[PDB]
């Protein structure tokens, strides 16, 4: 078994100033028990990128805080971006 | 307040006596470094003439 | 050289670039930047 914890999403390239637009994150992901339900949005939050700490900070999806009581596997999730008006998309497996 | 070509004035205190810079706790740090920005009022002013 | 009693220099700390790996014994430079213009000064 391996479990998920977190995302450390997109460290720093050369250009990314729009993920400082972006303020709230939203996630589906599969239990270890009855997989793939909806779970509800959170706020990103800084860390630095691979826990070093000689690095530019990043947004990090903190997925352990969630309405979960199980843990994740790897297979089937989805993960929709809130900017703050409109709702965008980005991640699968 | 001040001419065009300078800097704006800054605040950093809250006494009577300038000292103790103003204190932010652990969720509002969070909520603040979520992404999300503050806003900023003007009550009442007083002067002379 | 991390001694505690010695001046202190210039540092280019090449970890906190955008990097994701590590640098080996190959091709690398090292290019100057002055106030206005630019300039090099290291070579592999």
């Amino acid at each position: 078994n391996t479990y998920i914890n977190g995302m450390y999403f997109a460290p720093t390239q050369t250009n990314k100033e729009a993920l400082d637009y972006i303020q709230k994150y939203r996630v589906e992901a599969t239990l270890q028990y009855s997989g793939f339900k909806d779970i509800g949005t959170k706020d990103k939050e800084m860390r630095n990128y691979l826990g070093d700490p000689n690095q530019p900070k990043t947004n990090y999806v903190n997925l352990r805080s969630y309405f979960t009581g199980g843990e994740n596997i790897m297979t089937y999730k989805k993960l929709r971006i809130y900017a703050i008006t409109p709702d965008d998309r980005e991640l699968l497996v | 307040y001040p001419k065009k070509g300078l800097s704006p004035l800054a605040l950093n205190t809250m006494d009577q006596f300038s000292s103790r810079l103003i204190p932010i706790n652990y969720d509002q740090l969070k909520k603040l470094d979520a992404g999300k920005q503050i806003k900023l009022e003007t009550t009442q002013v007083s002067g002379n003439f």
